[PDB]
């Protein structure tokens, strides 16, 4: 079912097998806990490695950032967490967390704790602010306690997941499990609550191949996630996008949508083996620990899509007295510029696709809703199917009666009045489109201009734009460059002239009908 | 040899000589804004405190030069961060409210912040 | 000279090995890096301070310090460069700093110091270079 995604490789870094990745809580750096006996963290915005440290000798299975301290947690096989002062480089302290190896260690950020979760079938509880003397014990679990996480809810509650197909859920003032969940079949690798204030969601991750989403409070089985064609060594919910990740041993990524689970994406690497997953609790970040490495990766969406007309109905998608299949969304508000102005929405009729983007027309008498390499035209305050197309992507023009498409046939497509014009189709190829009145149009190192008279190559300008947007007379023309910006003068009857001599190149243009103004 | 008539030509070098150039070529009323000045000056104050009471201190003095009248003492350029447009969103005095402080940041930057919200208005 | 020795320190009170290029820090080295380097060189956990007039860079390793001294200064890079260089060199020949394993592989340590460093200019080090010396 459709998303907008755009997997990025933000950082990757070589080890040996990482069994847990954590974004710090509140900075930008992303840490790994690796098998060599190190743990590593790395700002995988600079591109620096910020620290390393290291607590054992023997894999450390867990690390965490208790980011108020200043400082890290880390369980390693010494059967201990070590703290460490991550800008002081020291150790701070050193306690036996553990009679067994530290899989993984949970920090509550408003609370001094770290529950832990170690496979000697225990999760202990160390106050940081004792000097890590243990707090509460929690005796529940009969098997190896892979995973802990905290509810977002309630941070007195955190569940266990536990290779005893169980995640059991605990309060710290018991020891014993509160309530238990039979939240898979072949054990439970981890455990993650679907984050936010309104969300009482566990996932189970299970050596049966699936990743199994449960409700905490109805208590059944939301869905089941085919997960991987492979054991699952770990599933996680996205928080924004509505995904889960999962990865297995196998070296296999999947992102299923979580609307009908159906598959998203497949990622490999050449890295192989995915332990584990973990998503930053601000969102579009999710980094996965494999054998031969870890990465840190960057989902997309990152910016909305919408439009202001001239009728004061701003239309967005998502959003609230909107829904994201259907169509919707007025402001008419006028409220100080100073502040957020409010959503001040009129409910708008019909749509039939998913809006990949959603507009208005820039004056007011069209709606386009594009999606799924097709775009659906809506009125503009009746939102009665007006029109129809094709488009992978959809610009409004400046003239917004003629618009710019890519049909992605490796030509950039104009329709007018919502109908193919084959007037225009560019002598270069395309790679990609700009709109407004010059199509601009990228392909072979060259930006090109062309005209929507005869599709002739008008002039290529040798810095490729962001984008092309064209003035309203269509002479002037706004250049978002990696340049920085361009002002060009487009010149009438030079452009006359030369397109119907086609002076102008193939692939190269003639540098004169346009004229570099500023 | 040191001075450039270019903009630089590569390498951290070439770059460290480039801001003592620029600082040449425009000394008036401070750096104002701090060039490449900025990456070395933090780890000059690394306990901890300070560099956000001292970076409170520029961020204020930037805004606008004022009056220049008891406690009233902002330098730096006068328009460059303005103050006080009516149609300006989200506008500057968000920024300026933080000055404002009981302690609404921690003690080194309190006594920094209460000081800079007198200098500016 | 512009750098006036490179010295590791261990803060017992003593500099534990030491390189004067030429003839001029001798007894002079010992003094700067006991009282100094002590207080982390007076730092308070930044790579430059500067104390008694002589800028001092450094790097806690354990209760050693790893010291650059220089009372004289060409470029902000630098300083920090020869340093690092060195930073990657010492556990080659000692396994982190330590006073004992300094102490017995003081040639070790001596002789990148006059390499790396030469009439106080910072030449650079790697540790396969170090190699064909001590060969």
């Amino acid at each position: 079912m459709p998303l907008r995604l755009d997997i990025k490789r933000k950082l990757t870094a070589r080890s040996d097998r990482v069994k847990s990745v954590d974004l710090h809580p509140t900075e930008p750096w992303m840490l790994a806990s690796l098998y060599n006996g190190s743990v590593c963290v790395w700002n995988h915005e600079t591109q620096t490695l910020v620290k390393t440290f290291e607590v054992c000798d023997l894999p450390v299975r867990a690390a965490k950032f208790v980011a108020r301290k200043n400082w890290v947690v880390t369980g390693a096989d010494d059967m201990q967490i070590r703290v460490f002062n991550y800008n002081t480089l020291e150790r701070v302290h050193m306690f036996e967390a553990h009679s067994d190896y530290i899989r993984c260690i949970a920090v509550h950020p408003t609370q001094p704790f770290i529950l832990t979760s170690s496979d000697d079938m225990l999760i202990k509880l160390w106050d940081w602010d004792k000097k890590w003397s243990c707090s509460q014990v929690f005796e529940g679990h009969t098997h190896y306690v892979m995973q802990i996480v905290i509810n977002p809810k309630d941070n007195n509650q955190f569940a266990s997941a536990s290779l005893d197909r169980t995640i059991k859920v605990w309060q710290l003032g018991s020891s014993s499990p509160n309530f238990t969940l039979e939240g898979h079949e072949k054990g439970v690798n981890c455990i993650d609550y679907y984050s936010g204030g309104d969300k009482p969601y566990l996932i189970s991750g299970a050596d049966d191949r699936l990743v199994k989403i449960w409700d905490y409070q109805n208590k059944t089985c939301v869905q089941t996630l085919e997960g991987h064609a492979q054991n699952v060594s770990c599933a996680s919910f996205h928080p924004e996008l509505p995904i889960i990740i999962t990865g297995s041993e196998d070296g296999t990524v999947r992102i299923w949508h979580s609307s009908t689970y159906r598959l998203e994406s497949t990622l490999n690497y050449g890295m192989e083996r995915v332990w584990c997953v973990a998503s930053l609790r601000g969102s579009n970040n999710v980094a996965l620990g494999y054998d031969e490495g870890s990465i840190i990766v960057k989902l997309g969406r990152e910016e909305p899509a919408m439009s202001m007309d001239a009728n004061g109905k701003i239309i967005w998608a998502k959003h609230s007295e909107v829904q994201q299949a259907n169509l919707k969304a007025m402001g008419d508000t006028e409220i100080k510029d100073g502040e957020r102005l409010p959503l001040a929405v009129k409910d708008m009729g019909s749509c039939e696709i998913y809006p990949q983007t959603i507009q208005h027309n820039p004056n007011g008498r069209f709606v386009v809703v594009c999606g799924d390499g097709e775009y659906i035209i809506y009125t503009a305050m009746a939102l009665r199917n007006k029109s129809f197309g094709s488009a992978q992507e959809f610009a409004w023009a400046h003239d917004s009666s003629e618009y710019a498409i890519r049909e992605s046939n490796s030509i950039v497509k104009i329709f007018k009045n919502f109908k193919e014009k084959k007037s225009f189709k560019p002598d270069f190829g395309a790679e990609s489109i700009y709109g407004g009145f010059l199509l601009g149009v990228r392909s072979v190192n060259g930006l090109a201009f062309y005209d929507w008279e005869n599709t002739e190559l008008i002039r290529r300008i040798e810095i490729q734009p962001k984008h092309i947007f064209w003035s309203d007379s269509g002479e002037l023309v706004c250049i978002a460059t990696e340049e920085s910006f361009f002002i060009l003068k487009y010149l009438s009857e030079k452009v006359l002239a030369a397109q119907e001599t086609h002076e102008g190149v193939t692939e190269d243009g003639i540098e004169d009908a346009f004229e570099v103004l500023g | 040899v040191e001075l450039i008539y270019k903009v630089c030509h590569a390498n951290p070098s070439e770059r460290a000589r480039f801001i003592r150039c620029i600082y040449n070529l425009l000394q008036s009323s401070s750096p104002a804004v701090k060039y490449e000045a900025a990456g070395t000056l933090v780890t000059l104050s690394s306990a901890p405190t300070a560099i956000k009471a001292a970076a409170q201190c520029y961020i204020d003095l930037i805004i606008k030069e004022s009056d220049n009248n008891v406690k009233l003492i902002v330098l730096d350029r006068l328009v460059e961060l303005k103050e006080h447009p009516a149609h300006e969103r989200v506008l500057q005095d968000l920024v300026m409210d933080i000055l404002r402080v009981l302690s609404t940041p921690d003690l080194e930057v309190r006594k920094k912040t209460l000081q800079l919200a007198l200098d500016l208005v | 000279m512009v750098l006036l020795a490179a010295a590791v320190c261990t803060k017992a009170g003593k500099a534990i090995v030491s390189r004067q290029f030429v003839e001029m820090t001798r007894t002079r080295i010992e003094g700067l890096l006991a009282a100094f380097p002590k207080l982390m060189n007076t730092g308070k956990q930044h790579t430059f301070v500067e104390t008694e007039s002589v800028r001092y860079v450094y790097q806690p390793m354990e209760k050693l310090y790893m010291v650059l001294i220089t009372t004289k200064n060409s470029n902000i890079l630098e300083d920090l460069e020869t340093l690092r260089l060195f930073s990657r060199v010492i556990p080659e020949y000692c396994r982190a700093l330590e006073e004992n394993e300094i102490s017995e592989h003081c040639f070790d340590l001596i002789f990148a110091f006059d390499e790396i460093v030469a009439l106080g200019y910072r030449e650079n080090v790697n540790l396969a270079q170090i190699r064909t010396f001590t060969e």
